[PDB]
RNA sequence: GUUUUCGUUGUUUUUU
């Protein structure tokens, strides 16, 4: 859950791309070209976004105590 | 590796299948990967050890 | 219609799980429990009669109670203040309650004084959390969104007192089968024909019989046969019991035994049996013979002796065949043929009976296990009505009838069996099975799923053997061949395969009708001459007919099971060679769905699949083009269930390639059967996928078929204990341990069954960068080198949660302890920890930075008598730090406040932390190095972790190399790579694509020494891999003890890292020290580091019998009046204990400080 | 070698526990029985497949 | 594994067939090893027989209880044993 | 081959009548005393190789799991046949596979 | 070379199969005919590997 | 000595009596029963 | 009749024909025993046993 | 107030 702020293998600012990545996904688009559009050049940065697993949406769909 | 079933080591082999593939001789290397029958035979050997 | 590919097979498996799933067996088992099993167990004896024969003139005042229908209620927990509410599982967990519902019955009364409705509460039944009567069954997901349950948490267990207990299914031998074994030669018995003849329905033991063959060859006289019938005190000859069972002439005994009359050897071998039974020439003398040894009482006389022998020949002898009258002729024929099989096995004309083939074994699920336990508990329920309606029948009072029904009868047996683990009664603690029910693990999500699909063989190490632990060919495709426990339980405790389903239990009578539909020849008709080669037909193991034209009937049964009129799981087996046939519908026989290759050679589909792309498209719709579910494929005759006993009689195609019988030089492909002499192969079936021989855990490994099987087993074992994310609502659960990864990552290498496992959604591990070399020298010996930058960014950072449970207690009725802040005045015997964190109610606030030596839950307990209160608090664990995640305040069941405090900590890797790959590659961290010191690539790229090359020569993980290569390729191309076993992928093509990726085909790349930037001479194989964090850390085992608490009895250092345990010095360590000449060292290890007391013993008697007082300086040996000849002894306290029990056993071990000479 | 058996059988005459003695003589294939308190006698036929329990059972059949 | 490492004399240790004879003289032989078959007759006449299997044989050898203790032996097993019936 | 009496049905014990000096098969329970077709009393061969052909079932030709072959068939002459072996479990059971076919069923050797 | 070595060993195995299945396999000292077949095929396939 | 079979904590403070103590109590109560077997009416088998 | 069978069964086993009792079989075994050379060195010798 | 106070049976699973 939640993409890392900094790239584990490299250290590039990557966090502010997730919403953009979903935007790219919506138009039935291939993955790799979209990642390249996201300036993901190092394949470490590339699979970090490619293979990230966000999980808060199920956690947030739980009705909280407040 | 003997014929575990009735006169056969696997249902994919036949009765009295004296040929190597039906009795546990590996025909592959670890590079190539192993067929399911002989994979089960290597499982035999590993569990034996 | 067209050829069947792999993705079509995947779609078939999608239908399979969308209808069945993987809990279907458990669900249907427990539903069968409370839909057929419970009612039958209730009404298995529906008649309760009492009487008062005397006067009232003369009368039979007949108190007669008739049983009736049961009642099921929806879960309601009934608070202890009359504020009754319908119970929700979340509340049950929060308040430590049992997922149990009340049940009721109609035990109506019928009074019959002769001259000669009512709804009581039976008890409260714990319920499996996804049965049809579960509280949240009809409620939809949004309702579930209001009750806070993890949608991926898939039930299948039981909730008792807030603890989740799962009933482990127990595998046991299928009954009602002949079991001839070779008895030891130095014994009068040669071959033991055994049959556990017990009622098929219920699958419960009624009796068994073992016929033993006496004598040897040219030794031990004739080949006499005398078996010990159940409850007889002597081996009675078989010919004699044949006389007693109706057929007194011996030719009838042979007509029952002899069925190949062309043989003379068996005739001359049964001649001695005729000679010895010749003393018996009629049924009367034979029955008296049996009754004399029948273990009955004395004075029964010949008449009742014969009657009891006849009954025991009738009941408890072949009870699965019959217990009533009329089939004693069937008894004679069945016993004759069973003796014949015994004799043929003795002659070794047939291979001796195998002891592992699952076809003779079943699996008792939660259903029949609970059925048996309920049988026990209810058999001690129906009787306490009698044992109370006798003390009141003499008074003939207006009995309430709601006070004689001790309803907690069936509460406590189930509570003890599910809580302690012993399936029986606490009084009968001995001879009880332990482990059938165990606490559900939620360490990881699979720690539940796989946990819900175990099997166990409860034989015991009574005789070690390898057969219960060794994999067998019959285990192919039916169980996971890599998932096994460690040493003590390795091989045992076995898991299913992926597509398995268990027979929930169908009535056998429909099968009886299906078989009798083909002109069955009765067992009475079975004759040596007439039926010289006819087919003997058996049901569930009971021999129930003969036939001479069996091909038509077996074909019809096969096609009918393809149709669905026969329950699709019912096993049909045709023993062509031994002129036999057998149908099995008993509970516990496990089946796999096989693609139905046309076996009747009448079409091109012979050697092809009945299921075609039409069926695949229909399934892809999810419905039918006028529904097409999984049962649609099963009942359409294109896929059918098969058991192992059926499997050994069928020939199955591995992949869609060898279906049609076939008619170069590639070093990246596998091998099918050669087909050189056997030019033809009519495979009757084909698996949906060979990769489905795997297990739930095995469906995780990338190419598990390219690595050593022992490493595959190690992977299977470590997979359940690998760190990850178990449940979505981990927070609302107050569990002993909870582990959640900061950043779960879907593996770059994936299987296709992965897709079904939803591993993208609950991934265990991260894709981190590894390079192979020997750079630091610290990578040796299972150690890895780590990138510090990734750790700082949080790679494999995680969250741990620990829930402490506390509660107030009732010493009396009003005497209660309270959760309050301990102080120096009201509280005595305080502890050095800081109590300040407590505020008003002995509860710390949520979010405070808790640590050890600090009280988190304060409790004060009364002292038995002004200043009569003791600290009973439970502070945080000494070497544990973190922040309080959550504080739950509730009550218990009745009246005491119950608090659940979960504390949260962040875990970060450190030198020594344990990790493993998906290829058995396990090790700890050896050293961590920062970015600048480790070498970089041409693009200046460093790995996250470094491993030892020495694993490859030794551990030989080719699949790890393939995984790393595919990982590089996927990361560059930006997609999820597939690693499903038994697929057509080739490494050479991947290397070519890597060339296309502008990278070296074999993955090598120049590193530049981090300290110097110099091009390291070799080009380093360097890229991503999917690894997993493991439960074992370094700092949980660091433990030093110079002096701590000592055990209350031994006066020696305690054991256990929890309570400052000492190092238990093994005896081999003593021996090696002795060989090392370590006298003083070992002495002080036993003197100062261990128990050491000084005493004053006598010099006359030489015993410790001396009243001793150092301050008084008086030492009087009351034994010998010795005061001056008293010696001081500084010896271990354990020596004092030894001397003590030696004295206590009236033994006098006279210690002497001198030498008698 | 003859084998006396100190049986625990109780006869109906003297109501003395530990009184009946069952001795089998298979040299002549003929059994034997006595008592130690009332000193009764009993005889039953013993074949190649006969036991002292058979002796007592046949005695129960005969006397009663 | 009861097994005795008998060392033959130098001249036998360089010999085989005499060593073979010693080996056969050490290998315990009973008719049990070499008995091919056994069929007991009650021969009606003590000094002859009425069966084709031994008529000429007993006519040649005979030149008491008529019950017959008859058995057959294997010629090949005799010659492998290096014995005769 | 041993047999039982018609009415006694117990063992036909072979014995001598000294008056005639011939072999009998006389049941002891009753007066049934039959003559012996052969004065042979008890045949107990110490090498057993019989019975491997008496117990043959008809529908063995309709058994799908059997191996195929290019081996020959004297009777059915099918060019795709099955091969089984002697039923003996003896240690010295020679691995002489007795070939068989769909229509033959005979226990014949193609050695 | 590996492939043809394995194939040649398989052919030798099939030859041993034929000899055993027609009793043409000469008996080894202290090694029964079927077990001789199994053992010699084992030796052959180990030689293959 | 009581040190040998001390008050062993069945629950933290609540001590369950030692197995040795239990058995000693049983033996001694049986012994006192035997001591009572003489002065009372003991019809033969009761003493046994 | 019975005594004839008893004697037959007994003497099927209690007729010692030849051989040393307690020795079911013997093996014809080589031994490469070392013996010195007349010139002074050593050399192995095949000796049967 | 120097000092200063927890334990066991049974059950399961485990760890090179
Ligand atoms: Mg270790
Ligand atoms: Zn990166
Ligand atoms: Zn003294
Ligand atoms: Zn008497
Ligand atoms: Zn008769």
């Amino acid at each position: 859950m939640i993409i890392p702020v900094r790239c584990f293998s490299c250290g590039k600012v990557v966090g502010d791309k997730w919403d953009a990545y979903l935007r790219l996904l919506e138009e039935g688009k291939q993955e790799g070209d979209a990642l390249d559009e996201l300036k993901l050049k190092r394949y470490c940065c590339r699979r970090m976004v490619l293979t990230h697993v966000d999980l808060i949406e199920k956690f947030l769909r739980y009705n909280p105590l407040e | 590796i003997a014929f575990g079933f009735a006169d056969r080591s696997l249902p994919h082999f036949t009765k009295d299948d004296f040929s190597p593939e039906s009795k546990g001789f590996v025909e592959n290397s670890y590079l190539r990967g192993l067929t399911p029958q002989e994979f089960f035979f290597h499982a035999m050997a590993g569990r034996e050890g | 219609d067209d050829t069947i590919t792999t993705e079509d097979c995947w779609t078939v498996i999608s239908a399979f799980f969308e209808e069945k799933g993987l809990v279907s067996q458990q669900l249907d088992s427990f539903d069968e429990f409370m839909e057929t099993s419970i009612q039958d167990l209730v009404w298995e004896e529906p008649r309760l009669i009492l009487d008062q024969p005397a006067q009232h003139d003369n009368i039979n005042k007949r108190y007669e109670i008739r049983f009736g229908k049961i009642y099921l209620s929806r879960p309601t927990m009934t608070e202890a203040d009359g504020t009754t509410h319908a119970m929700f599982p979340q509340e049950a967990r929060l308040r430590n309650l049992t997922y149990s519902s009340p049940v009721y019955l109609d035990m109506e009364k019928s009074m019959f004084t002769s001259i000669d409705g009512n709804k009581v509460h039976i008890g409260k039944v714990p319920i499996m959390l996804r049965s049809k009567f579960c509280s949240l069954r009809t409620l939809d997901e949004v309702d579930l969104y209001k009750m806070k349950e993890c949608p991926y948490d898939m039930g299948g267990y039981f909730v008792i007192n807030g603890s989740e207990k799962v009933l482990i299914a127990q595998e046991r031998s299928a009954a009602n089968i002949v079991q001839v074994f070779k008895k030891a030669a130095p014994s009068p018995i040669s071959h033991v024909a055994e049959i556990r003849s017990a009622l098929e329905k219920g699958s419960r033991l009624i009796s068994t019989m073992q016929i033993k063959l006496y004598g040897r060859e040219d030794k031990g006289t004739g080949r006499t046969i005398k078996a010990t019938l159940p409850y007889v005190k002597q081996d009675i000859p078989i010919v004699i019991v044949f006389r007693a069972l109706g057929v007194v002439p011996d030719g009838e005994i042979l007509q029952h035994i002899c069925y190949d009359e062309n043989d003379w050897q068996m005739l001359e071998m049964l001649k001695p049996c005729i000679e010895e039974g010749f003393v018996i020439q009629d049924k009367e003398v034979a029955l008296d013979f049996i009754g004399r040894r029948g273990s009955a009482a004395l004075g029964i006389r010949r008449e009742k002796r014969i009657q009891y022998a006849k009954d025991i020949l009738q009941k408890e002898l072949l009870p699965h065949i019959t217990q009533e009258e009329g089939f004693e002729t069937r008894k004679t024929f069945f016993l004759g043929y069973m003796v014949n099989r015994l004799l043929l096995c003795a002659l070794e004309r047939k291979d001796q009976d195998d002891r592992d083939h699952f076809g003779k074994k079943r699996l008792d699920l939660a259903g029949p296990l609970l059925a048996n336990l309920f049988r026990i508990l209810f058999r001690k329920l129906t009787r306490e009505i009698y044992r109370y309606m006798q003390r009141c029948i003499e008074t003939d009072r207006d009995f309430n009838l709601n006070l004689a029904v001790k309803s907690t009868t069936i509460t406590s047996g189930l509570k003890y069996s599910l809580a302690t683990g012993n399936w029986g009664e606490q009084k009968k603690a001995m001879s009880s099975r332990a482990g059938v029910s165990q606490v559900l693990n939620r360490y990881t999500y699979s720690s539940t799923l796989s946990h819900l699909r175990r099997t166990n063989t409860p034989i015991g190490r009574d005789g070690k053997l390898a057969k219960p632990r060794q994999l067998h060919n019959t285990h192919w495709g039916l169980v996971c061949p890599a998932e096994t426990p460690e040493g003590q339980a390795c091989g045992l405790v076995k898991n299913l395969s992926l597509l398995s389903g268990i027979s929930i239990g169908s009535p056998s009578e429909p099968i009886i009708n299906f078989l009798e539909e083909w002109g069955m020849e009765p067992l009475e008709d079975y004759d040596p001459a007439q039926h010289t080669k006819s087919t003997r037909i058996f049901v569930n193991g009971v021999w129930t007919g003969i036939h001479r034209d069996p091909s038509m009937l077996v074909s019809t049964m096969r096609d009918l099971r393809r149709s669905g009129a026969i329950s699709p799981e019912v096993s049909i087996i045709r023993d062509i060679r031994e002129r036999e046939f057998k149908i099995f519908t008993d509970v516990g026989r496990v089946y796999r769905p096989l693609f139905i290759v046309e076996d009747d050679e009448s079409k091109d589909n012979k050697g092809e699949l009945r299921i075609t792309k039409e069926h695949i498209r229909k399934i892809q719709q999810g419905y039918d083009d006028d529904v097409y579910g999984w049962s649609s494929l099963v009942t359409s005759g294109v896929i059918e269930y098969v058991d192992g006993e059926e499997e050994e009689t069928i020939m199955i195609a591995m992949t869609p390639e060898d279906l049609q019988t076939r008619s170069l030089n590639d070093t990246a492909k596998r091998i099918k059967p050669e087909m050189s002499t056997s030019s033809h192969h009519t495979f009757t079936h084909c698996e949906i996928h060979p990769s489905m021989i795997l297990g739930v855990a095995a469906s995780i490994i990338p190419f598990p078929d390219h690595n050593q099987s022992p490493r595959n087993t190690y992977q299977s074992a470590m997979g359940k204990q690998a760190m990850g994310v178990f449940l979505t609502n981990y927070n609302v659960r107050m569990d002993t341990m909870a582990n959640i990864l900061y950043y779960p990552q879907k593996p770059l290498a994936k299987t296709q069954a992965m897709e079904y496992l939803k591993f993208r959604e609950l991934p265990a591990g991260q894709n981190a960068i590894v390079a192979i070399a020997c750079y630091s020298g610290y990578n040796q010996e299972d150690s890895m080198i780590m990138n510090q930058s990734s750790i700082d960014r949080g790679l494999f950072r995680s969250l741990f949660f620990r829930s402490y449970m506390d509660q107030e207690k009732r010493f009396g009725i009003s005497i209660v302890e309270e959760f309050e802040k301990p102080t120096r005045a009201t509280t005595l015997r305080l502890k050095h920890g800081t109590y300040e964190k407590l505020d008003e109610d002995g509860l710390i606030a949520p979010g405070v930075r808790v640590s050890g030596d600090d009280i988190i839950i304060g409790k004060t307990t009364p002292i038995p008598p002004y200043h009569t209160k003791r600290d009973a608090s439970t502070p945080l664990r000494s070497t544990e730090n973190g922040i309080v995640d959550q504080v739950l305040l509730t009550t218990n069941q009745e009246g005491l406040k119950f608090v659940k405090v979960r504390m949260r900590t962040t875990k970060v890797p450190q030198i020594g932390d344990k990790f493993a790959s998906r290829h058995g590659q396990k090790g700890t961290i050896g050293v961590t190095y920062r970015h600048e010191d480790m070498p970089f690539s041409a693009e200046g790229i460093v790995p996250d972790l470094i491993i030892n090359p020495h694993a490859i020569p030794s551990r030989m993980t080719v699949a790890h190399l393939i995984e790393c290569l595919l990982s590089k390729v996927g990361s560059i191309r930006g997609y999820e790579g597939d690693a499903t076993p038994f697929t057509d992928l080739t490494v050479d093509a991947v290397s070519n694509l890597l060339r296309d990726n502008g990278y070296q085909s074999r993955g090598f790349e120049v590193m530049y020494n981090g300290h110097t930037g110099k091009k390291l001479m070799a080009q380093v194989f360097f890229g991503p891999t999917y690894y997993q964090r493991l439960r074992h850390m370094v700092d949980d085992k660091i433990h030093a003890r110079a002096r701590g608490p000592v055990q209350v009895l031994t006066r020696q250092p305690v054991e256990g890292r929890s309570r400052d345990g000492g190092l238990r010095f093994g005896e081999m360590e003593r021996d090696c020290m002795i060989a090392h000449g370590a006298a003083g060292f070992l002495k002080e290890r036993l003197m100062e580091a261990s128990d050491a007391f000084r005493v004053h013993v006598c010099g006359i008697c030489g015993l410790m019998s001396v009243i001793a007082n150092l301050k008084k300086n008086q030492f009087e040996c009351r034994s010998c009046k010795n005061k001056t000849n008293i010696y001081q002894l500084h010896i271990p306290y354990a020596a004092k204990l030894l001397f003590q029990e030696l004295m206590a056993m009236n033994i006098a071990p006279r210690l002497y400080t001198e030498r008698s000479g | 070698i003859k084998q006396k058996l100190e049986t625990q059988f109780t006869c109906l005459f003297c109501n003395h526990d530990n009184s009946v003695v069952c001795t089998l003589d298979k040299k002549n294939s003929i059994g034997l029985l006595e008592c130690k308190k009332c000193n009764l006698s009993f005889q039953a036929p013993i074949n190649s497949l006969s036991q002292p329990i058979d002796i007592y059972s046949d005695w129960i059949d005969a006397c009663e | 594994t009861p097994a005795l490492t008998v060392y033959l004399d130098r001249e036998i240790a360089l010999d085989i067939e005499k060593a073979k004879v010693i080996q056969s003289s050490i290998e315990y032989t009973t008719l049990k090893n070499v008995t091919s078959a056994t069929e007991i007759y009650y021969d009606p006449d003590p000094t002859s027989t009425v069966i084709e299997e031994d008529f000429d044989t007993v006519e040649a050898y005979f030149s008491q209880s008529p019950w017959l203790l008859r058995l057959e032996l294997d010629r090949a097993r005799m010659l492998d044993k290096q014995l005769t019936m | 081959s041993f047999r039982f009496c018609l009415e006694c049905n117990n063992m036909l014990y072979p014995k001598e009548d000294k008056e005639n000096q011939r072999l009998l098969y006389s049941c002891r329970n009753c007066d049934y005393t039959e003559l012996a077709e052969d004065p042979k009393v008890y045949r107990h061969e110490l090498i057993t190789n019989i019975g491997e052909t008496a117990g043959i079932v008809d529908d063995i030709g309709q058994d799908p799991t059997l191996p195929r072959s290019d081996k020959e068939c004297p009777e059915c002459h099918s060019r795709d046949c099955v091969f089984f072996q002697s039923q003996q479990r003896r240690k010295d059971t020679n691995m002489t596979l007795f070939y068989v076919c769909l229509n033959c069923k005979k226990t014949f050797r193609d050695e | 070379e590996i492939t043809h070595a394995i194939s040649s060993a398989k052919e030798q195995v099939q030859e041993i199969i034929y000899k055993a299945q027609h009793n043409e396999l000469e008996l080894k000292p202290g090694m029964t005919l079927r077990e001789s077949f199994e053992g010699e095929v084992s030796r052959t396939l180990n030689d293959a590997r | 000595p009581p040190q040998v079979r001390p008050s062993i904590a069945m629950d933290e403070t609540t001590q369950g009596q030692d197995d040795l103590t239990h058995k000693l109590s049983d033996i001694l109560k049986a012994n006192i029963n035997v001591q009572k077997l003489e002065m009372d009416g003991s019809p033969q088998h009761i003493i046994n | 009749d019975q005594m004839l069978k008893r004697i037959e069964a007994h003497m099927l086993d209690l007729i010692a024909l030849r051989g040393i009792p307690g020795i079911s079989k013997v093996y014809m075994v080589k031994h490469k025993v070392s013996v010195p050379d007349e010139s002074g060195e050593y050399k192995n010798e095949e000796l049967w046993a």
